[PDB]
């Protein structure tokens, strides 16, 4: 019963998109058959994969036509392809690895913002908060008048789009006082302040 | 790590590999195509660790029904939030803040996955938001 290679199993290679969290293992399968036993080769963006193509290098376990890399890290995005083959015939499939980081930290604010202002009654001014953020962010600017009074939340209503920004438009003596952009996540909650000083 | 938060998304489901299609119809399902138009999502917090997820083309928002069903709504109601949870394993998970113990996911075959059949150990909730360009 002598014949070419051919995949035994499908459904473990459908999924031909493979993105994946820095850190972990990736690993690729090509479960094939044939008679006699067919060859199996890995390609990296269709040119042979050496050893020496990543720090740590690869594993292949023939028993189960795999490839396995671990701990991946953004270089190894590309293409991987493994070719089976016999005398009676030559197979391949390729499968695309991308790879993102993850940051599992609370929110992030930019040292500096917002920053303090001042300004004499009837002007404008306003307050900025750069944050960054993996885990998605929830941002709220409150003044405290501890007495807190929520001016704006982000929220369907309130894309995050114009919530960086805070404007106080004809400044009363009320709107002295401190200032806060306060960011959180499921993992925590960060907060920086500044001060409004209106002059007469 | 490179990206940003109010930046449109991709969410990558595990299982299959499938991006979350929100269809201009309203119907939610799964794609391999990359090049799709309708899985470029846009994440929104309503409060700390709940967000809202909607479909830019469609401009639909992400919901699950009474049933489990999801599909995606022109106007937001309560069954359009889910707490998003970073799991250890470094995937995502959404979890709908009105109907508690179930998720959000996709089946192998790509079309979702019933709310009430979803479970914590499951390779269909798992999800990896990923940039929505190129």
């Amino acid at each position: 019963n002598k014949r070419a290679p051919y995949w035994t199993n499908t459904e473990k290679m459908e999924k031909r998109l493979h993105a994946v969290p820095a850190a972990n293992t990736v690993k690729f399968r090509c479960p094939a058959g044939g008679n006699p036993m067919p060859t199996m080769r890995w390609l990296k963006n269709g040119k042979e994969f050496k050893q020496e193509h990543r720090i740590g290098g690869y594993k292949v376990r023939n028993q189960h036509w795999s490839l396995i890399m671990e701990s991946v890290v953004p270089s190894d995005k590309g293409n991987y392809t493994c070719v089976v083959e016999n005398e009676y015939g030559s197979i391949n499939h390729t499968y695309h690895l991308d790879v993102v980081e993850r940051s599992r930290h609370r929110p992030i604010l930019q040292a500096g913002l917002p920053a303090n202002a001042s300004t004499v009654v009837g002007g404008d001014v306003e307050f900025v908060c750069k944050v960054y953020s993996d885990a998605q962010p929830h941002i709220q600017w409150i003044k405290h008048v501890p007495y807190l009074k929520v001016l704006k939340a982000a929220g369907v209503n309130t894309t995050d789009k114009e919530i960086e920004v805070l404007y106080i438009r004809n400044v009363t003596f009320e709107d002295a006082g401190e200032y806060t952009c306060l960011a959180g996540n499921s993992i925590g909650i960060s907060f920086h302040s500044a001060w409004l000083t209106v002059l007469p | 790590p490179p990206g940003h938060f109010k930046d449109p998304k991709r969410l990558y489901c595990k299982n299959g590999g499938f991006f979350l299609r929100i269809h201009p119809d309203g119907r939610v399902d799964g794609v391999r195509e990359k090049s799709d138009p309708h899985i470029k999502l846009q994440l929104q917090a309503e409060e700390r660790g709940v967000v809202s997820i909607k479909g830019v083309s469609a401009n639909r928002y992400l919901a699950m029904k009474e049933d489990g069903r999801l599909l995606a709504s022109k106007s937001v109601t309560d069954e359009c939030f889910f707490f998003e949870r970073l799991e250890s394993n470094n995937y995502n998970t959404y979890r709908s803040r009105k109907y508690t113990s179930w998720y959000v996911a996709l089946k192998r075959t790509g079309q979702y996955k019933l709310g009430s059949k979803t479970g914590p150990g499951q390779k269909a909730i798992l999800f990896l938001p990923m940039s929505a360009k190129s």
